[PDB]
Protein backbone atom coordinates (compact mmCIF):
# COMPACT_ATOMS: atom_id res chain seq x y z
CA UNK A 1 0.00 0.00 0.00
CA UNK A 2 2.75 2.82 0.80
CA UNK A 3 4.36 1.44 -2.38
CA UNK A 4 1.59 2.29 -4.40
CA UNK A 5 0.83 5.45 -2.38
CA UNK A 6 4.32 6.78 -2.81
CA UNK A 7 4.46 6.40 -6.49
CA UNK A 8 1.36 7.31 -7.57
CA UNK A 9 -0.71 9.33 -5.03
CA UNK A 10 0.90 13.12 -6.50
CA UNK A 11 -0.70 14.20 -9.39
CA UNK A 12 2.51 16.99 -10.27
CA UNK A 13 3.97 13.73 -11.98
CA UNK A 14 1.32 12.55 -13.61
CA UNK A 15 1.73 13.51 -18.04
CA UNK A 16 -0.31 8.85 -18.61
CA UNK A 17 0.85 6.83 -15.30
CA UNK A 18 4.46 7.98 -13.98
CA UNK A 19 5.22 4.72 -12.35
CA UNK A 20 4.01 1.20 -13.33
CA UNK A 21 3.24 0.72 -9.52
CA UNK A 22 -0.28 0.34 -9.19
CA UNK A 23 -1.89 -1.21 -6.49
CA UNK A 24 -1.39 -4.65 -8.30
CA UNK A 25 2.03 -3.91 -9.31
CA UNK A 26 2.58 -3.30 -6.36
CA UNK A 27 1.48 -6.72 -4.77
CA UNK A 28 3.35 -8.32 -7.08
CA UNK A 29 6.84 -6.63 -6.99
CA UNK A 30 6.42 -6.64 -3.04
CA UNK A 31 5.75 -10.70 -3.53
CA UNK A 32 8.55 -11.24 -5.94
CA UNK A 33 11.02 -9.03 -3.56
CA UNK A 34 10.62 -11.77 -0.96
CA UNK A 35 10.86 -14.48 -2.86
CA UNK A 36 13.90 -13.39 -3.87
CA UNK A 37 12.89 -14.04 -7.36
CA UNK A 38 13.68 -10.48 -8.52
CA UNK A 39 10.99 -8.54 -11.19
CA UNK A 40 10.49 -6.47 -14.22
CA UNK A 41 9.32 -3.12 -12.31
CA UNK A 42 11.52 -1.38 -10.06
CA UNK A 43 11.18 1.87 -8.10
CA UNK A 44 12.56 4.99 -9.63
CA UNK A 45 11.75 7.69 -7.12
CA UNK A 46 13.29 8.60 -3.37
CA UNK A 47 10.19 7.97 -1.79
CA UNK A 48 9.66 4.77 -3.78
CA UNK A 49 12.83 3.59 -3.01
CA UNK A 50 12.86 3.85 0.33
CA UNK A 51 9.74 1.44 0.45
CA UNK A 52 11.58 -1.34 -1.44
CA UNK A 53 15.00 -0.69 0.13
CA UNK A 54 13.90 -1.84 3.83
CA UNK A 55 11.62 -4.16 2.36
CA UNK A 56 14.97 -5.93 0.77
CA UNK A 57 16.46 -5.78 4.22
CA UNK A 58 13.63 -7.29 5.80
CA UNK A 59 13.19 -9.60 3.40
CA UNK A 60 16.79 -10.64 3.49
CA UNK A 61 16.66 -11.04 7.10
CA UNK A 62 13.52 -13.43 7.04
CA UNK A 63 15.12 -15.82 4.16
CA UNK A 64 18.14 -15.80 6.31
CA UNK A 65 16.56 -16.49 9.47
CA UNK A 66 14.16 -19.31 8.12
CA UNK A 67 17.33 -21.28 6.63
CA UNK A 68 19.56 -21.05 9.63
CA UNK A 69 17.01 -22.45 11.84
CA UNK A 70 15.76 -25.04 9.45
CA UNK A 71 19.51 -26.10 9.55
CA UNK A 72 19.28 -25.87 13.33
CA UNK A 73 16.70 -28.30 13.96
CA UNK A 74 17.83 -30.18 11.22
CA UNK A 75 21.18 -30.62 12.94
CA UNK A 76 20.42 -30.97 16.58
CA UNK A 77 17.98 -34.15 15.85
CA UNK A 78 20.86 -35.61 13.81
CA UNK A 79 22.70 -35.33 17.07
CA UNK A 80 19.43 -37.22 18.72
CA UNK A 81 21.38 -41.00 21.06
CA UNK A 82 19.34 -43.90 21.33
CA UNK A 83 20.03 -44.65 25.14
CA UNK A 84 20.19 -48.54 24.81
CA UNK A 85 22.99 -49.35 27.58
CA UNK A 86 22.85 -48.63 31.82
CA UNK A 87 25.99 -46.85 31.13
CA UNK A 88 23.74 -44.62 28.71
CA UNK A 89 21.69 -44.00 31.41
CA UNK A 90 24.00 -43.05 34.23
CA UNK A 91 25.69 -40.48 32.17
CA UNK A 92 22.48 -38.23 31.24
CA UNK A 93 19.49 -37.19 33.47
CA UNK A 94 16.83 -36.00 30.92
CA UNK A 95 15.67 -39.63 31.03
CA UNK A 96 14.46 -41.06 34.62
CA UNK A 97 14.92 -45.21 35.28
CA UNK A 98 14.05 -47.34 38.45
CA UNK A 99 13.45 -50.57 39.84
CA UNK A 100 10.44 -52.40 41.75
CA UNK A 101 10.67 -52.14 45.46
CA UNK A 102 11.19 -55.43 47.58
CA UNK A 103 13.32 -57.13 45.17
CA UNK A 104 16.35 -58.36 44.06
CA UNK A 105 16.91 -55.94 41.68
CA UNK A 106 16.80 -53.05 43.97
CA UNK A 107 19.34 -54.91 46.00
CA UNK A 108 21.74 -55.45 43.28
CA UNK A 109 21.99 -51.82 42.72
CA UNK A 110 22.59 -50.82 46.54
CA UNK A 111 25.22 -53.34 47.00
CA UNK A 112 27.12 -52.67 43.20
CA UNK A 113 30.29 -51.70 43.66
CA UNK A 114 30.70 -51.53 39.90
CA UNK A 115 31.13 -47.62 38.64
CA UNK A 116 28.05 -46.98 36.81
CA UNK A 117 25.82 -49.13 38.76
CA UNK A 118 26.54 -47.47 41.76
CA UNK A 119 26.76 -43.95 39.72
CA UNK A 120 22.61 -45.23 39.03
CA UNK A 121 22.09 -46.57 42.57
CA UNK A 122 23.33 -43.43 44.15
CA UNK A 123 20.62 -41.14 41.07
CA UNK A 124 17.93 -43.39 42.20
CA UNK A 125 18.00 -43.61 45.49
CA UNK A 126 17.30 -39.66 45.83
CA UNK A 127 15.50 -38.97 42.92
CA UNK A 128 12.54 -37.17 43.35
CA UNK A 129 9.66 -37.95 42.38
CA UNK A 130 10.34 -41.87 43.56
CA UNK A 131 11.66 -43.73 40.56
CA UNK A 132 10.53 -47.04 42.28
CA UNK A 133 7.64 -49.28 41.98
CA UNK A 134 5.51 -51.20 43.87
CA UNK A 135 4.59 -53.86 41.10
CA UNK A 136 5.82 -54.94 37.51
CA UNK A 137 2.58 -53.59 35.99
CA UNK A 138 3.43 -50.05 37.25
CA UNK A 139 6.36 -50.08 36.07
CA UNK A 140 5.22 -51.02 32.31
CA UNK A 141 2.93 -48.25 32.48
CA UNK A 142 5.54 -45.51 33.30
CA UNK A 143 7.27 -46.75 30.70
CA UNK A 144 4.30 -46.99 28.39
CA UNK A 145 3.04 -43.03 29.82
CA UNK A 146 6.19 -41.14 30.22
CA UNK A 147 6.67 -40.48 26.50
CA UNK A 148 10.23 -41.57 26.41
CA UNK A 149 11.30 -39.94 30.08
CA UNK A 150 11.32 -43.09 31.89
CA UNK A 151 13.54 -46.26 31.19
CA UNK A 152 12.33 -49.15 33.68
CA UNK A 153 15.30 -51.88 35.13
CA UNK A 154 13.73 -55.33 35.40
CA UNK A 155 14.65 -59.16 34.77
CA UNK A 156 14.79 -59.93 31.17
CA UNK A 157 12.43 -62.85 31.95
CA UNK A 158 9.58 -60.03 32.53
CA UNK A 159 11.21 -57.74 29.84
CA UNK A 160 10.96 -59.99 26.83
CA UNK A 161 7.39 -60.98 27.59
CA UNK A 162 6.30 -57.66 27.92
CA UNK A 163 7.63 -57.17 24.25
CA UNK A 164 5.21 -59.12 22.96
CA UNK A 165 2.06 -57.45 24.35
CA UNK A 166 -0.35 -55.21 23.12
CA UNK A 167 0.48 -51.84 22.27
CA UNK A 168 4.00 -53.82 21.77
CA UNK A 169 5.27 -50.29 22.52
CA UNK A 170 8.48 -51.24 24.81
CA UNK A 171 11.90 -53.33 23.98
CA UNK A 172 14.70 -54.56 25.99
CA UNK A 173 17.87 -52.79 25.17
CA UNK A 174 21.10 -53.66 25.87
CA UNK A 175 22.90 -56.78 27.24
CA UNK A 176 21.84 -58.02 30.31
CA UNK A 177 23.50 -56.64 33.93
CA UNK A 178 23.92 -60.29 35.24
CA UNK A 179 23.41 -63.82 34.73
CA UNK A 180 21.67 -65.52 37.41
CA UNK A 181 18.06 -67.83 37.87
CA UNK A 182 14.80 -68.36 39.74
CA UNK A 183 14.37 -71.28 42.60
CA UNK B 1 -20.72 6.76 -5.91
CA UNK B 2 -19.62 3.41 -5.39
CA UNK B 3 -15.61 3.92 -4.51
CA UNK B 4 -17.40 5.91 -1.76
CA UNK B 5 -19.59 4.16 -0.38
CA UNK B 6 -17.09 1.37 0.34
CA UNK B 7 -14.98 3.88 2.00
CA UNK B 8 -17.51 5.00 4.45
CA UNK B 9 -18.85 1.75 5.12
CA UNK B 10 -14.77 0.63 5.64
CA UNK B 11 -13.55 3.77 7.51
CA UNK B 12 -16.59 2.50 9.85
CA UNK B 13 -15.99 -0.90 10.02
CA UNK B 14 -12.07 -0.60 10.62
CA UNK B 15 -12.57 2.39 13.35
CA UNK B 16 -15.45 0.16 14.83
CA UNK B 17 -13.24 -2.87 14.87
CA UNK B 18 -9.99 -1.29 16.34
CA UNK B 19 -12.31 0.51 19.15
CA UNK B 20 -14.08 -2.90 20.30
CA UNK B 21 -10.30 -4.91 20.22
CA UNK B 22 -8.73 -1.92 22.40
CA UNK B 23 -11.69 -2.32 24.38
CA UNK B 24 -11.86 -6.10 25.02
CA UNK B 25 -10.63 -7.86 27.30
CA UNK B 26 -10.21 -11.50 25.00
CA UNK B 27 -6.81 -10.65 23.38
CA UNK B 28 -5.09 -13.59 24.68
CA UNK B 29 -6.19 -16.92 26.48
CA UNK B 30 -3.34 -17.84 28.96
CA UNK B 31 -3.31 -19.52 32.46
CA UNK B 32 -2.86 -16.83 35.17
CA UNK B 33 -4.44 -15.76 38.45
CA UNK B 34 -7.73 -13.68 38.57
CA UNK B 35 -6.87 -12.67 41.85
CA UNK B 36 -5.02 -9.86 43.50
CA UNK B 37 -1.38 -17.41 51.75
CA UNK B 38 -0.68 -19.44 49.05
CA UNK B 39 -2.96 -19.65 46.88
CA UNK B 40 -4.21 -22.49 44.29
CA UNK B 41 -4.91 -20.31 41.30
CA UNK B 42 -3.39 -21.02 38.05
CA UNK B 43 -6.98 -21.16 36.25
CA UNK B 44 -7.51 -20.45 32.68
CA UNK B 45 -7.84 -16.52 32.13
CA UNK B 46 -8.45 -14.09 29.23
CA UNK B 47 -6.48 -11.57 29.11
CA UNK B 48 -6.89 -8.11 27.07
CA UNK B 49 -4.76 -4.99 27.62
CA UNK B 50 -5.89 -3.75 31.09
CA UNK B 51 -7.81 -6.38 32.04
CA UNK B 52 -7.28 -9.93 33.02
CA UNK B 53 -10.17 -12.46 34.06
CA UNK B 54 -9.78 -16.23 34.35
CA UNK B 55 -12.56 -17.95 32.35
CA UNK B 56 -12.97 -21.31 35.08
CA UNK B 57 -12.54 -21.24 38.52
CA UNK B 58 -13.88 -20.50 41.66
CA UNK B 59 -13.95 -17.10 40.55
CA UNK B 60 -16.04 -17.51 37.40
CA UNK B 61 -15.76 -13.52 36.34
CA UNK B 62 -13.88 -12.27 38.74
CA UNK B 63 -11.07 -9.70 36.81
CA UNK B 64 -8.20 -7.93 37.91
CA UNK B 65 -5.57 -5.13 36.32
CA UNK B 66 -2.91 -6.08 34.71
CA UNK B 67 0.42 -5.01 35.85
CA UNK B 68 2.90 -3.79 33.73
CA UNK B 69 5.89 -3.00 35.67
CA UNK B 70 6.90 -5.49 37.98
CA UNK B 71 16.57 -2.82 33.88
CA UNK B 72 17.20 0.54 31.72
CA UNK B 73 16.77 0.65 27.71
CA UNK B 74 13.70 -2.42 27.76
CA UNK B 75 11.93 -0.45 30.07
CA UNK B 76 10.74 1.53 27.40
CA UNK B 77 8.86 -1.06 25.82
CA UNK B 78 7.33 -1.98 29.22
CA UNK B 79 6.44 1.70 28.91
CA UNK B 80 4.88 1.29 25.18
CA UNK B 81 2.85 -1.78 25.90
CA UNK B 82 1.52 -0.22 28.77
CA UNK B 83 0.15 2.53 27.87
CA UNK B 84 -0.79 1.07 24.47
CA UNK B 85 -0.16 4.14 22.33
CA UNK B 86 0.32 2.13 19.67
CA UNK B 87 -3.21 0.35 19.36
CA UNK B 88 -4.75 3.65 20.90
CA UNK B 89 -3.04 5.95 17.96
CA UNK B 90 -4.65 3.57 15.28
CA UNK B 91 -8.02 4.30 16.81
CA UNK B 92 -7.38 8.08 16.51
CA UNK B 93 -6.13 7.89 13.25
CA UNK B 94 -8.94 5.88 12.28
CA UNK B 95 -11.25 8.15 13.89
CA UNK B 96 -9.37 11.34 11.87
CA UNK B 97 -9.30 9.85 8.45
CA UNK B 98 -13.75 9.53 9.20
CA UNK B 99 -13.51 13.02 9.59
CA UNK B 100 -11.60 13.65 6.70
CA UNK B 101 -14.09 11.52 4.32
CA UNK B 102 -17.09 13.11 5.70
CA UNK B 103 -15.69 16.92 5.73
CA UNK B 104 -14.80 15.67 1.68
CA UNK B 105 -18.66 14.69 0.59
CA UNK B 106 -19.70 18.11 2.11
CA UNK B 107 -16.29 20.99 0.91
CA UNK B 108 -16.18 19.13 -2.31
CA UNK B 109 -13.53 20.85 -4.88
CA UNK B 110 -10.63 20.55 -1.87
CA UNK B 111 -9.28 17.32 -3.11
CA UNK B 112 -6.55 17.39 -0.18
CA UNK B 113 -9.17 16.13 2.15
CA UNK B 114 -9.80 13.12 0.03
CA UNK B 115 -5.72 12.56 0.05
CA UNK B 116 -5.48 13.39 3.82
CA UNK B 117 -8.26 10.49 4.94
CA UNK B 118 -5.85 8.46 2.44
CA UNK B 119 -2.62 8.99 5.20
CA UNK B 120 -4.86 9.07 7.80
CA UNK B 121 -5.75 5.05 7.12
CA UNK B 122 -2.50 3.89 5.75
CA UNK B 123 -0.99 5.58 9.00
CA UNK B 124 -3.44 3.59 11.10
CA UNK B 125 -2.56 0.25 9.77
CA UNK B 126 1.00 1.16 10.29
CA UNK B 127 0.40 2.14 13.72
CA UNK B 128 -1.74 -0.86 14.17
CA UNK B 129 1.43 -3.22 13.27
CA UNK B 130 3.52 -1.55 15.62
CA UNK B 131 1.23 -2.16 18.26
CA UNK B 132 0.80 -6.03 17.43
CA UNK B 133 4.31 -6.46 17.57
CA UNK B 134 4.85 -4.56 20.87
CA UNK B 135 2.21 -6.38 22.28
CA UNK B 136 3.94 -10.21 20.77
CA UNK B 137 7.04 -9.24 22.12
CA UNK B 138 5.84 -7.99 25.45
CA UNK B 139 4.37 -11.15 26.73
CA UNK B 140 7.00 -13.46 25.20
CA UNK B 141 9.71 -11.38 27.61
CA UNK B 142 7.31 -12.47 30.89
CA UNK B 143 2.36 -22.42 27.89
CA UNK B 144 -0.73 -23.11 25.57
CA UNK B 145 -1.58 -19.61 24.84
CA UNK B 146 -3.76 -18.58 22.28
CA UNK B 147 -5.40 -15.74 20.54
CA UNK B 148 -9.09 -14.55 20.75
CA UNK B 149 -11.15 -12.42 18.73
CA UNK B 150 -10.30 -8.79 20.11
CA UNK B 151 -6.71 -9.34 18.59
CA UNK B 152 -8.17 -11.08 15.41
CA UNK B 153 -10.42 -7.49 15.30
CA UNK B 154 -6.97 -5.90 15.61
CA UNK B 155 -5.85 -7.87 12.90
CA UNK B 156 -8.69 -7.71 10.91
CA UNK B 157 -9.21 -4.13 11.25
CA UNK B 158 -5.45 -2.97 9.87
CA UNK B 159 -6.55 -5.09 6.69
CA UNK B 160 -10.11 -2.99 6.32
CA UNK B 161 -7.85 0.28 7.23
CA UNK B 162 -5.23 -0.82 4.41
CA UNK B 163 -7.93 -1.35 1.65
CA UNK B 164 -9.82 2.12 2.50
CA UNK B 165 -6.29 4.08 1.58
CA UNK B 166 -6.05 2.57 -1.69
CA UNK B 167 -9.51 3.22 -2.00
CA UNK B 168 -9.47 6.87 -0.55
CA UNK B 169 -5.92 7.30 -2.65
CA UNK B 170 -7.87 5.90 -5.76
CA UNK B 171 -10.06 8.64 -5.67
CA UNK B 172 -8.06 10.99 -5.01
CA UNK B 173 -6.66 10.19 -8.18
CA UNK B 174 -9.75 9.84 -9.89
CA UNK B 175 -10.64 13.40 -8.84
CA UNK B 176 -7.19 15.09 -10.16
CA UNK B 177 -7.66 13.39 -13.29
CA UNK B 178 -11.34 14.62 -13.94
CA UNK B 179 -9.60 18.16 -13.42
CA UNK B 180 -6.64 17.22 -16.10
CA UNK B 181 -9.64 15.65 -18.54
CA UNK B 182 -11.75 19.86 -18.31
CA UNK B 183 -8.11 20.67 -19.28
CA UNK C 1 28.55 -16.93 55.13
CA UNK C 2 25.67 -19.00 53.96
CA UNK C 3 23.94 -15.66 53.13
CA UNK C 4 26.87 -14.49 51.59
CA UNK C 5 26.99 -17.72 48.86
CA UNK C 6 22.98 -17.31 48.60
CA UNK C 7 23.18 -13.72 47.28
CA UNK C 8 26.60 -14.64 45.27
CA UNK C 9 24.04 -16.99 43.23
CA UNK C 10 21.31 -14.24 43.40
CA UNK C 11 23.30 -11.57 41.90
CA UNK C 12 25.71 -13.30 38.95
CA UNK C 13 23.16 -13.88 36.57
CA UNK C 14 23.80 -17.67 36.53
CA UNK C 15 27.36 -17.25 36.43
CA UNK C 16 28.22 -18.73 40.23
CA UNK C 17 26.69 -21.76 41.49
CA UNK C 18 26.94 -22.66 45.34
CA UNK C 19 28.11 -25.56 47.01
CA UNK C 20 26.31 -26.01 50.42
CA UNK C 21 23.79 -28.71 52.72
CA UNK C 22 20.99 -29.74 51.33
CA UNK C 23 18.93 -28.69 54.10
CA UNK C 24 20.07 -25.15 53.79
CA UNK C 25 19.68 -25.13 49.97
CA UNK C 26 16.09 -26.90 50.44
CA UNK C 27 15.48 -24.24 53.03
CA UNK C 28 16.48 -21.39 50.62
CA UNK C 29 14.25 -22.86 47.78
CA UNK C 30 11.30 -22.15 49.79
CA UNK C 31 12.25 -18.59 50.21
CA UNK C 32 11.68 -15.09 48.42
CA UNK C 33 12.03 -14.34 45.54
CA UNK C 34 12.40 -17.78 44.62
CA UNK C 35 15.03 -17.86 42.10
CA UNK C 36 17.41 -20.85 43.41
CA UNK C 37 17.19 -24.64 42.98
CA UNK C 38 18.54 -27.28 44.12
CA UNK C 39 20.06 -29.64 41.19
CA UNK C 40 21.43 -33.22 40.94
CA UNK C 41 21.88 -35.76 44.00
CA UNK C 42 23.63 -34.99 46.82
CA UNK C 43 27.00 -36.06 47.07
CA UNK C 44 27.72 -37.62 50.11
CA UNK C 45 25.00 -38.35 53.50
CA UNK C 46 25.73 -37.34 56.69
CA UNK C 47 23.76 -35.84 59.67
CA UNK C 48 24.24 -33.16 62.19
CA UNK C 49 24.89 -33.69 65.90
CA UNK C 50 24.91 -32.06 69.15
CA UNK C 51 27.91 -31.67 70.37
CA UNK C 52 30.20 -31.63 73.70
CA UNK C 53 33.79 -31.06 74.59
CA UNK C 54 35.24 -34.77 75.17
CA UNK C 55 33.95 -36.79 77.87
CA UNK C 56 31.66 -34.00 79.24
CA UNK C 57 28.80 -35.75 81.33
CA UNK C 58 25.94 -34.14 79.32
CA UNK C 59 26.56 -36.68 76.44
CA UNK C 60 24.97 -39.34 77.60
CA UNK C 61 21.70 -37.85 78.46
CA UNK C 62 21.71 -35.60 75.38
CA UNK C 63 22.12 -38.56 73.14
CA UNK C 64 18.87 -40.81 74.72
CA UNK C 65 17.03 -37.35 74.07
CA UNK C 66 18.31 -37.11 70.41
CA UNK C 67 16.25 -40.75 70.19
CA UNK C 68 13.37 -39.73 71.98
CA UNK C 69 12.63 -36.82 70.12
CA UNK C 70 13.42 -38.90 66.92
CA UNK C 71 10.84 -41.63 67.81
CA UNK C 72 8.36 -39.69 68.95
CA UNK C 73 7.97 -37.61 65.45
CA UNK C 74 9.10 -34.41 67.13
CA UNK C 75 12.27 -34.05 65.20
CA UNK C 76 10.06 -34.19 61.59
CA UNK C 77 7.40 -31.91 63.16
CA UNK C 78 10.19 -29.23 64.14
CA UNK C 79 11.71 -29.56 60.49
CA UNK C 80 8.34 -29.05 58.89
CA UNK C 81 8.01 -26.33 60.60
CA UNK C 82 10.74 -24.29 60.35
CA UNK C 83 10.83 -25.69 56.42
CA UNK C 84 7.59 -25.61 54.70
CA UNK C 85 4.77 -24.60 56.94
CA UNK C 86 6.85 -21.04 56.69
CA UNK C 87 7.89 -21.18 52.88
CA UNK C 88 7.26 -18.27 50.89
CA UNK C 89 7.22 -20.14 47.16
CA UNK C 90 3.54 -21.62 47.33
CA UNK C 91 12.17 -24.48 19.43
CA UNK C 92 11.21 -22.00 16.44
CA UNK C 93 12.04 -17.60 16.06
CA UNK C 94 9.67 -15.67 17.96
CA UNK C 95 9.01 -12.67 17.17
CA UNK C 96 11.31 -11.54 19.52
CA UNK C 97 14.45 -12.02 17.76
CA UNK C 98 12.99 -10.40 14.67
CA UNK C 99 11.00 -7.70 16.21
CA UNK C 100 13.83 -5.47 15.09
CA UNK C 101 13.43 -5.91 11.27
CA UNK C 102 9.60 -5.54 11.69
CA UNK C 103 10.39 -1.90 13.70
CA UNK C 104 13.08 -0.57 10.85
CA UNK C 105 10.32 -1.60 8.29
CA UNK C 106 7.29 0.49 9.65
CA UNK C 107 10.09 3.22 10.63
CA UNK C 108 11.40 3.39 6.24
CA UNK C 109 7.14 3.30 5.42
CA UNK C 110 6.49 6.19 7.66
CA UNK C 111 10.15 7.68 5.93
CA UNK C 112 9.05 7.28 2.70
CA UNK C 113 5.59 9.09 2.91
CA UNK C 114 7.21 11.69 4.60
CA UNK C 115 9.77 11.95 1.70
CA UNK C 116 7.14 12.28 -0.42
CA UNK C 117 4.16 14.14 1.12
CA UNK C 118 7.04 16.96 1.59
CA UNK C 119 7.87 17.24 -2.21
CA UNK C 120 4.38 17.42 -2.41
CA UNK C 121 3.50 19.99 -0.68
CA UNK C 122 6.46 21.82 -3.04
CA UNK C 123 5.26 21.29 -5.65
CA UNK C 124 1.82 22.47 -4.69
CA UNK C 125 2.77 25.84 -2.44
CA UNK C 126 5.66 26.40 -5.26
CA UNK C 127 2.63 26.46 -8.11
CA UNK C 128 0.33 28.66 -5.78
CA UNK D 1 18.35 -16.97 -11.31
CA UNK D 2 16.25 -14.20 -13.40
CA UNK D 3 14.52 -14.26 -16.26
CA UNK D 4 13.21 -11.65 -18.95
CA UNK D 5 9.59 -12.13 -18.40
CA UNK D 6 7.07 -11.98 -16.08
CA UNK D 7 3.79 -12.73 -15.58
CA UNK D 8 1.04 -9.74 -16.15
CA UNK D 9 -2.26 -11.66 -15.36
CA UNK D 10 -4.04 -12.40 -12.41
CA UNK D 11 -3.96 -16.01 -13.62
CA UNK D 12 -0.44 -16.33 -15.02
CA UNK D 13 0.93 -14.40 -11.59
CA UNK D 14 -0.81 -16.86 -8.86
CA UNK D 15 1.67 -19.77 -11.06
CA UNK D 16 4.08 -17.59 -10.49
CA UNK D 17 3.48 -16.69 -7.17
CA UNK D 18 3.00 -20.56 -6.01
CA UNK D 19 6.22 -21.42 -7.26
CA UNK D 20 8.18 -19.23 -6.42
CA UNK D 21 7.09 -20.07 -2.63
CA UNK D 22 7.73 -23.59 -3.54
CA UNK D 23 11.09 -23.06 -4.59
CA UNK D 24 11.93 -20.98 -1.89
CA UNK D 25 11.07 -23.76 0.59
CA UNK D 26 12.80 -26.60 -1.11
CA UNK D 27 15.86 -24.54 -1.93
CA UNK D 28 16.15 -23.51 1.60
CA UNK D 29 15.53 -27.60 2.64
CA UNK D 30 18.72 -28.53 0.49
CA UNK D 31 21.07 -25.79 2.12
CA UNK D 32 19.46 -26.54 5.61
CA UNK D 33 19.43 -30.47 4.75
CA UNK D 34 23.05 -30.29 3.48
CA UNK D 35 24.17 -28.36 6.50
CA UNK D 36 23.14 -31.10 8.92
CA UNK D 37 24.62 -33.96 7.06
CA UNK D 38 28.27 -31.63 6.96
CA UNK D 39 28.05 -30.76 10.78
CA UNK D 40 27.35 -33.78 12.14
CA UNK D 41 28.74 -37.17 10.92
CA UNK D 42 27.26 -40.22 11.84
CA UNK D 43 28.86 -42.54 9.11
CA UNK D 44 27.25 -45.93 10.87
CA UNK D 45 25.59 -48.87 9.16
CA UNK D 46 27.80 -52.35 9.26
CA UNK D 47 26.50 -55.55 10.83
CA UNK D 48 24.36 -54.86 14.25
CA UNK D 49 23.35 -58.50 15.17
C1 LIG E 1 -1.64 -10.70 -8.74
C2 LIG E 1 -0.47 -10.27 -7.91
C3 LIG E 1 -0.44 -11.06 -6.63
C4 LIG E 1 -0.28 -12.53 -6.88
C5 LIG E 1 -0.43 -13.37 -5.65
C6 LIG E 1 -0.08 -14.82 -5.82
C7 LIG E 1 -0.18 -15.60 -4.53
C8 LIG E 1 0.70 -16.80 -4.48
C9 LIG E 1 0.88 -17.31 -3.08
C10 LIG E 1 2.04 -17.30 -2.47
C11 LIG E 1 2.39 -18.04 -1.22
C12 LIG E 1 1.29 -18.90 -0.69
C13 LIG E 1 1.59 -19.46 0.69
C14 LIG E 1 0.50 -20.33 1.27
C15 LIG E 1 0.70 -20.68 2.73
C16 LIG E 1 -0.39 -21.56 3.31
C17 LIG E 1 -0.23 -21.81 4.77
C18 LIG E 1 -1.15 -22.87 5.28
O1 LIG E 1 -1.89 -23.52 4.58
O2 LIG E 1 -1.11 -23.00 6.60
C19 LIG E 1 -2.03 -23.96 7.15
C20 LIG E 1 -2.03 -23.86 8.66
O3 LIG E 1 -2.59 -22.60 9.04
C21 LIG E 1 -0.66 -24.02 9.28
O4 LIG E 1 -0.73 -23.94 10.70
C1 LIG F 1 19.01 5.02 -3.14
C2 LIG F 1 18.21 4.78 -1.89
C3 LIG F 1 18.39 3.36 -1.42
C4 LIG F 1 17.54 2.89 -0.26
C5 LIG F 1 17.76 3.64 1.02
C6 LIG F 1 17.10 3.01 2.21
C7 LIG F 1 17.52 1.57 2.43
C8 LIG F 1 17.75 1.19 3.85
C9 LIG F 1 18.31 -0.18 4.02
C10 LIG F 1 18.67 -0.70 5.16
C11 LIG F 1 18.51 -0.02 6.49
C12 LIG F 1 19.15 -0.76 7.61
C13 LIG F 1 19.03 -0.07 8.96
C14 LIG F 1 19.78 -0.75 10.08
C15 LIG F 1 19.47 -0.22 11.45
C16 LIG F 1 20.43 -0.70 12.53
C17 LIG F 1 20.12 -0.11 13.87
C18 LIG F 1 21.32 -0.02 14.76
O1 LIG F 1 22.33 0.59 14.50
O2 LIG F 1 21.16 -0.71 15.88
C19 LIG F 1 22.20 -0.55 16.87
C20 LIG F 1 21.92 -1.48 18.02
O3 LIG F 1 20.62 -1.20 18.55
C21 LIG F 1 22.96 -1.41 19.12
O4 LIG F 1 22.71 -2.37 20.14
C1 LIG G 1 3.40 18.70 3.70
O1 LIG G 1 4.11 19.42 4.37
C2 LIG G 1 2.82 17.41 4.20
C3 LIG G 1 3.85 16.45 4.68
C4 LIG G 1 4.27 16.71 6.12
C5 LIG G 1 3.51 15.88 7.12
C6 LIG G 1 3.66 14.39 6.91
C7 LIG G 1 2.91 13.55 7.91
C8 LIG G 1 2.92 12.08 7.59
C9 LIG G 1 4.26 11.42 7.78
C10 LIG G 1 4.33 10.02 7.23
C11 LIG G 1 3.44 9.02 7.91
C12 LIG G 1 4.01 8.42 9.17
C13 LIG G 1 3.25 7.22 9.66
C14 LIG G 1 3.78 6.61 10.93
C15 LIG G 1 2.96 5.46 11.44
C16 LIG G 1 3.38 4.93 12.79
Amino acid sequence: VVLFLVSRFSPYEWHQPPNEFGIFNSLWFSLGAFMQQGCDISPRSLSGRIVGGVWWFFTLIIISSYTANLAAFLTVERMVSPIESAEDLAKQTEIAYGTLDSGSTKEFFRRSKIAVYEKMWTYMRSAEPSVFTRTTAEGVARVRKSKGKFAFLLESTMNEYIEQRKPCDTMKVGGNLDSKGYG
Amino acid sequence: GVQMLLTIVGAFAAFSLMTIAVGTDYWLYSRGVCKTSKKNEEVMTHSGLWRTCCLEGNFKGLCKQIDHFPDTAEYFLRAVRASSIFPILSVILLFMGGLCIAASEFYKTRHNIILSAGIFFVSAGLSNIIGIIVYISANAGDNSYSYGWSFYFGALSFIIAEMVGVLAVHMFIDRHKQLRATA
Amino acid sequence: TTAEGVARVRKSKGKFAFLLESTMNEYIEQRKPCDTMKVGGNLDSKGYGVATPKGSSLRTPVNLAVLKLSEAGVLDKLKNKWWYDKGECGSALSLSNVAGVFYILVGGLGLAMLVALIEFCYKSRAEA
